[PDB]
């Protein structure tokens, strides 16, 4: 997989009828569909994290990460697609590689980051104050639960 | 009149009256007498120290009037504010929040309910500046006490001091 990701970062049509024009697009069920850098670092770092390599794990992670956001300037390097997980289960992921390496002041300014983005969508809990009708999706809940191992 | 005449104890006169009548009613009538201004203190002076003498019906009348009337007994006896919130401090202790209805609640049927409590703190609370103080600092103090927690689900003295904004 480490090959893989390598190999991914490197890069005529012919006015005749050639057998690429009358193949399909591969399904996501082929062995022939390939995701993208972005969608396999991803792979690496998610079967890495099953396994116990938490310091490896992490490292994949944070790299996944820098691809993601710090991409204004060169060419979208893109996001696990959804079949895949959500954009926000993907931080979470890197907190949880990030504890079991014991970088906790980073599975800090993870939950942080994190947070401080999506303020205001997250729910206001004055519902608090006015004590099941109210909304918040599971990744708030979850980014309080790891903040607090952390 | 048995005051002036002073042959019994008007503590002997007061405890028998609370055995023989109904007690519902006498209580609510106290606690009108220590509010009617004089006409000759004494009346008043008589009744504190009769029910200071008594705690386990000062328990029950307590527990049995609604708020502001006790809450204006306060602000002009000075002598019942620091036991009467000594006996919610208690009657707060003694509750359990459950997660699946984000409430306080008491075990036994007889358990002030959350909103009777919040009540009478409510009705303390806006009140003068001689009584606010001290329902302030006797829960600033309890909450000290019970871990400095700045979230529910944990000291029902958090929930008190949160809903009072």
């Amino acid at each position: 997989l480490e090959l893989l990701v390598e190999a991914l970062n490197v890069p005529a049509p012919q006015f005749l009828i050639e057998v690429e024009l009358l193949l399909p697009p591969p399904d996501l069920a082929s062995p022939l569909h390939c995701g993208t850098q972005s969608q396999t670092k991803h792979i690496l770092a998610s079967r890495c994290l099953q396994t116990g390599r938490a310091g490896d794990a992490a490292e994949h992670y944070l790299d996944l990460l820098a691809l993601l956001l710090d991409s204004s300037e060169p060419r979208f390097s893109p996001p696990p697609s959804p079949p895949g997980p959500c954009m926000p289960e993907v931080f979470l992921e890197a907190a949880v590689a990030l504890i079991q390496a014991g970088r906790a002041q980073d599975a800090l300014t993870l939950c942080e980051e994190l947070l401080s983005r999506t303020s205001s969508l997250l729910p206001k809990m004055s519902r608090l104050w006015e004590d099941e009708l109210p909304y918040c999706p599971l990744w708030v809940s979850a980014t309080h639960l790891l903040q607090g191992q952390a | 009149e048995v005051g002036k005449a002073e042959a019994e104890r008007p503590a002997r006169f007061l405890s028998s009256l609370w055995e023989r009548l109904p007690q519902n009613n006498f209580l609510k009538v106290i606690a009108v007498a220590l509010l009617q201004p004089p006409l000759s203190g004494e009346g008043s002076q008589v009744l504190v120290h009769w029910l200071l003498g008594n705690s386990e019906v000062f328990a029950a009348f307590c527990r049995a009037l609604p708020a502001g009337l006790l809450t204006l007994v306060t602000s002009r006896h000075p002598a019942l504010s620091p036991v009467y919130l000594g006996l919610l401090t208690d009657w707060g202790q003694r509750l359990h929040y459950d997660l699946q209805k984000g409430i306080w609640v008491g075990t036994e049927s007889q358990d002030v309910p959350w909103e009777e409590l919040h009540n009478r703190f409510q009705s303390l609370c806006q009140a003068p500046p001689p009584l606010k103080d001290k329902v302030l600092t006797a829960l600033e103090t309890c909450k000290a006490q019970d871990g400095d927690f700045e979230v529910p689900g944990l000291s029902i003295w958090t929930d008190l001091l949160l809903a009072l904004r």
